[PDB]
RNA sequence: UAAGAA
RNA sequence: ACUUAAGCAGUGGAGCAUGUUAUUUAAUUCGAUAAUCCACGACUAACCUUACCAUAUUUUGAAUAUUAUAAUAAUUAUAAUUAUUAUAUUACAGGCGUUACAUUGUUGUCUUUAGUUCGUGCUGCAAAGUUUUAGAUUAAGUUCAUAAACGAACAAAACUCCAUAUAUAUAAUUUUAAUUAUAUAUAAUUUUAUAUUAUUUAUUAAUAUAAAGAAAGGAAUUAAGACAAAUCAUAAUGAUCCUUAUAAUAUGGGUAAUAGACGUGCUAUAAUAAAAUGAUAAUAAAAUUAUAUAAAAUAUAUUUAAUUAUAUUUAAUUAAUAA
């Protein structure tokens, strides 16, 4: 009856995920949280917003949630860092970087990314300052 | 309370009052505080006056500190007390804290953040719809389970129908359209939603289910 | 779009377009706000839209509020609101929907901007940079720099190549091959990668200049290398090739039915 | 499923056909979706994200995390109301629940409970409250008080029914449950001549002596006036009567109703008993 | 809170434990009990 | 032609 | 039935460390005191911390508001208003002052939490009672059964959450720990079969023997009374007291003094136990690193080297990567 195209099916369905064709990575993003809920939510946008633009990402790898403990003298506290990593791969930097400002001007409450960009190229004080200003001043011009 | 639907569950995200990461822990840090400070500035800044003996004392909830990549909203609920014609008090706050084009609200705090600001007030027509501005207003269940169960079994029940019925008529079955045949935005959230009735209360625990 | 802004131009348009004008008028402006006889005489047209006295309306203009005074709780509940809790679900779900919409409808318009990967050449582009961002955080180590290079791809000679192992010292790992080196000492990131480079260059032009010291009897030291391996667990064992038994393999058994299905 | 734009024209806005457009072009027609094992990002049922919903989407031109406009740019301006009212109908009356007089609830309840008819309880019966008392309990942690109704109700026409009830909260609620128990008591008098009783009744109840006479049409209800009350309530017009030794009200009204009903026999009982005919000179003497 | 009544004149904010606090110093001041006067140079 | 109340 | 008693395994007469107390002291900041006992907080006291002592020094002080002045920007039609900053003004601020300063609150400990109300129904004239029952069983409210009582709400339980076992997903298996990580789901509060004992006679329970199971632990979650607590540092309010000083700052000193007494800990008093040595490096987990972390190397103690401790120099890593 009424026709479904097939963006509108993807969403309901998990994320496409392009073939890795060489193998070059050229970023990693972490996307960090203190819950998992909103950090999974936007990982999968992520790999949405990259199959769109034509990226291989492998996906959202568990990586080890760090826990933080404080004892209140015995009532025990605690945090818990979940970490998601998405890599991407042969892709141009200009892509990547609308991939970044996309997913930065759309994220999420409560979730922090760290961004490493590889980049393959061809192969081709204060304090110091500040001693030698006083070295120059009077007081200890006198002694030398 | 379906973990996997968010209609059905409270994200934990939901349970802090302020919802952030940053890796740089000091500017984490910095930003509870500036989160503590506007909420107690904003707290003073509920009461107001039209002249003497015209108080109007705005309650509202504890805010919430949405902290994005690009900006932070901060969310908070509010419940106060021809009228084409003028503004009344608590409209002047409110387009203060967002709408006014010179000195309004949150361009202060994007200034205080170092990043953009929004603020969303919402208003609550009763003062037991939550716990908080209740108990800052004094200072001044089976057969709906049931039901509710009745309602998640017929989901449900209709979604493996259509599924049957498809693969009668991989893992691909088919079109979107005619596995969620009877499934419309026009009946299956509102009888989804979890905490929509007040079924028990000890004044200040409000029990929401 | 700045109608709002210019009330001679509110004669006519409906009444309630008149009253969103003023509105909008009041909220922007706040206390820059003052009386204009034509948003006033909008008003006026609009005395019939909303059930108010022409001079009720003008004494309300007025004075405002005050102007109104002049002139509940623990109600019961009608069952037309949610709980603030179960408002926060229905904010998860518009949150979900907008996310949903964006999936739908915007994110295929990214498929536009698609560039063809342009492939550097590894051979022409050995060296690596790993340049890190912090989104939205002012974080110190965002100006961190890497610079990887494997040392057989830096079109050496074996004695400049030795030499240039030999003065990388720590930061030529020879298990891996990898010269690597990390500047964040300068405030930003381009001069910590110009800084890298600079290095590099050094370091290959010294390795070249084999004039005065090719530096042949000295031996490369893994001394570094070992006190890193040592920290790190080694599961260098592997099933001994002898004790298979192929024979014991499970064997696939025929099965009619899926040959005569896979017709 | 891939779509002719021709047919999409005409079920689309025509703003959208651009990003299915790309869609079809680039996801394969071939492609094999998978579902989600432990992420669920479309929402559990069908929805073509056509229509902005007025209720389950963000309104436009209010602030919050994903706003899409600039700060100086919400048209929000007018917060006197909730912005987002409720969808549907407007509400979320559970079923079997309804939106925000006694003798009415008594008579509800006693129709559910006992099958009586409402209409007769509310439009017929009289109650009169007889005695209305403050009783108390000592417990170990203190006393506990009582309020203590006795009720009488009837349809001044042979039918009368006393109740008790009994609250710890309010006098509203014990004077409700002993109507209900009076109704629920509701008996038949015997009435000789719908006006008086038949004979004369010299009765004990407990520690109450009464001493009813019947008496002449005109003469009224000469008598104690917890037995006054309960014969205006059951139809009696005309009696005389004396009570002896026990004057307790409560005793006098329980006591008064089973020597109406116990203690009287009709003419009709007595012929019927004795095989002989009773007549009533009275009766009689005027045709 | 001062800076409200600069940033916007057309509202007047009222600070509840300034008021409170303002309030005890009166009623202190009225039973006798209100702080001497500082010593002055 | 026999009324009770505190 | 907390407790005792028994059994097992220890520790326990010294030195030191750390507390408390006593005495001392300018100060050794503060903490108990109705006759068994018991003043006893430290996630770091050189300065800071700090509350204490000595000596100097400050006086509307950290706040808010009023009223003036002196500038500085914006606006009127040149003075003026509007604000911002300083100076003064006095209401005051400030108080590790007071619990022999009282209230709530909160916190701790302890007792009770298969029980408390409500609704009907039933019994007694009624106040009241709600009846078997002083039930069976378990280590236990544990698990059941029963009655003129039957429900409901809470409470308890179930549930939930950890962990454990398994499935799916994810990781281009060089961030490698795939023997991993973390999302989702499943599982058990285990079940079946005989035999012997008892039985309220089985469709019960225990023991034993078989059978299938990876299956064997833990946490949280409600109220009501009683008493204690002012380092109540679990607050707020009030009262009361000081206001050139009971507030505030700096320099130094003390909290580290030593006759005693006691608590706790560490190191010992030797052979079922101490020492040294053990480089293709026996075998971990959990944490930490932008207010860092410190590799390898070199030098000295130092003696071929190693070990150990510093110095020189800072490689890598702001981290499933390096330390
Ligand atoms: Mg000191
Ligand atoms: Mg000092
Ligand atoms: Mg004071
Ligand atoms: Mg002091």
């Amino acid at each position: 009856t009424r026709p479904y195209p097939v963006n509108v099916e993807a969403v309901y369905y998990a994320p496409l995920k392009l073939p890795i064709k060489y193998g070059d990575l050229v970023a990693d993003i972490q996307l960090r949280s203190y819950d998992n809920e909103n950090l999974d939510f936007y990982s999968d946008f992520i790999l949405r917003t990259g199959y769109y633009l034509g990226i291989p990402l492998t996906g959202p790898k568990p990586l080890p949630t760090r826990r933080e403990r404080w004892t209140v003298i015995k009532e025990n506290f605690e945090r818990h860092t979940h970490k998601r990593l998405i890599r991407a791969w042969d892709t141009n930097p200009e892509v990547l970087q609308m991939l970044i400002a996309y997913i930065t001007k759309h994220s999420m409450a409560g979730v922090g990314m760290k961004c490493n960009f590889f980049q393959r190229s061809e192969i081709s004080s204060a304090v110091g300052q500040k001693v030698l200003e006083l070295l120059d001043s009077p007081d200890f011009k006198k002694h030398l | 309370g379906n973990i996997n639907n968010k209609l059905q569950h409270l994200n934990n995200m939901n349970n802090w009052n302020t919802q952030i990461y940053n890796y740089n822990k000091n500017m984490e840090i910095m930003n509870t505080m500036n989160d503590k400070l506007i909420n107690k500035l904003l707290y003073k800044m509920m009461t107001l006056k039209l002249n003497n003996m015209n108080i109007n004392k705005i309650i509202m909830s504890k805010t919430i500190n949405q902290h994005s990549l690009n900006k932070l909203n901060i969310k908070f609920y509010y419940y106060n007390n021809n009228n084409n014609y003028y503004m009344n008090m608590m409209n002047k706050l409110m387009n203060i804290m967002n709408n006014n084009m010179n000195n309004n609200l949150c361009n202060i705090l994007s200034y205080y953040y170092k990043k953009k600001v929004t603020i969303e007030p919402i208003k609550l027509s009763y003062i037991y719809l939550n716990s908080d501005i209740f108990s800052k207003y004094i200072s001044l269940d089976h057969n709906i389970s049931m039901n509710y169960i009745n309602n998640i079994n017929n989901i449900n029940n209709n979604k493996y129908n259509n599924m049957i019925n498809l693969l009668n008529n991989n893992n691909y079955i088919g079109n979107i359209n005619n596995i969620y045949n009877n499934m419309t935005i026009d009946n299956i959230p509102m009888d989804i939603l979890m905490y929509k009735y007040l079924v028990g209360w000890s004044i200040v625990k409000l029990n929401f289910i | 779009a700045d109608l709002y802004m210019h009330p001679e131009k509110w004669k006519g348009l409906p009444p309630q377009r008149i009253l969103e004008l003023y509105w909008e008028r009041m909220a922007r402006l706040g206390s820059e706000y003052k009386p204009n006889k034509d948003e006033l005489n909008a008003l006026l047209t609009t005395s019939e839209y909303s059930n108010v006295p022409v001079n009720d309306i003008k004494k309300l203009y007025h004075r405002g509020e005050q102007g109104a005074i002049d002139i509940n709780s623990l109600r019961p509940f009608m069952f037309d609101e949610l709980p603030s809790q179960a408002q926060e679900l229905v904010a998860q779900h518009r949150e979900q929907r907008f996310y949903n919409r964006l999936a739908a409808y915007e994110l295929p318009l990214l498929a536009q901007y698609r560039q063809e990967y342009k492939r550097p050449s590894p051979e022409s582009h050995p060296v690596t940079y790993r340049y890190t961002s912090y989104v939205g955080e002012e974080h110190p180590n965002s100006r961190k720099v890497v610079l990887s290079v494997k040392t057989k791809e830096l079109g050496l000679e074996e004695k400049s190549l030795h030499k240039f192992r030999i003065l990388a010292r720590s930061r030529y790992d020879h298990t891996t091959d990898i010269f690597k080196m990390s500047s964040d000492k300068f405030e930003h990131a381009s001069q910590n990668a110009r800084y890298l480079h600079d290095i590099l260059q050094r370091l290959l032009a010294e390795s070249k200049d084999l004039t005065e010291d090719d530096f042949s009897d000295v031996p490369l030291d893994t001394r570094h290398t070992i006190a890193k391996s040592l920290r790190k667990k080694k599961r260098d064992y592997e099933f001994p090739e002898h004790w298979k038994r192929p024979e014991d393999a499970p064997k696939k058994k025929f099965d009619i039915v899926d040959q005569l299905l896979s017709t | 499923q891939h779509y002719d734009e021709s047919l999409l024209s005409r079920y689309y806005p025509e703003s959208l056909l651009k990003s299915i457009k790309l869609a079809q072009q680039t996801i394969p027609e071939d492609t094999k979706f998978r579902v989600s094992r432990n992420v669920e990002f479309a929402p559990p049922y069908l929805d073509d994200f056509t229509k902005i919903h007025p209720f389950w989407d963000y309104k436009p031109g209010m602030p919050h995390l994903h706003a899409q406009e600039e700060n100086n740019n919400f048209s929000i301006f007018r917060w006197d109301q909730v912005q987002q009212p409720l969808p549907g109908e407007g509400n979320i009356l559970p079923p079997g629940v309804s939106l925000p007089s006694k003798s009415a609830d008594v008579a509800a309840g006693l129709h559910k409970q006992t099958g009586v008819d409402p209409d007769y309880i509310t439009r017929k019966l009289t109650m009169k409250p007889l005695v209305m008392k403050r009783v108390s309990n000592q417990t170990g942690k203190g006393k506990i008080a009582s309020f203590y109704a006795l009720v009488v109700v009837g349809d001044k026409n042979g039918m009368v029914g006393l109740g008790e009830g009994k609250s710890r909260e309010e006098m509203s609620k014990a004077i409700f449950k002993a109507h209900w128990d009076a109704v629920r008591n509701l008996k038949e008098i015997p009435r000789y001549e719908n006006r008086t009783i038949y004979g004369d009744i010299d009765f004990r109840y407990h520690g109450v002596k009464l001493h009813l006479r019947s008496a002449k049409p005109g003469f009224g209800l000469r008598v104690n006036h917890v037995i006054f009350e309960i014969c205006e309530c059951a139809g009696i017009k005309d009696l005389s009567g004396k009570v002896y030794k026990s004057r307790n009200d409560m005793n006098i009204a329980k006591g008064t109703i089973e020597a109406f009903t116990k203690a009287q026999k009709t003419l009709d009982e007595v012929a019927l008993g004795r095989g002989k005919k009773l007549v009533d000179v009275r009766k009689v003497y005027y045709s | 809170f001062r800076h409200l009544k600069t940033l916007y004149p057309d509202i007047e904010f009222v600070d509840l434990e300034e008021q409170y606090r303002l309030s005890m110093v009166e009623a202190k001041k009225r039973r006798g009990k209100g702080a001497p006067k500082k010593m002055k140079k």
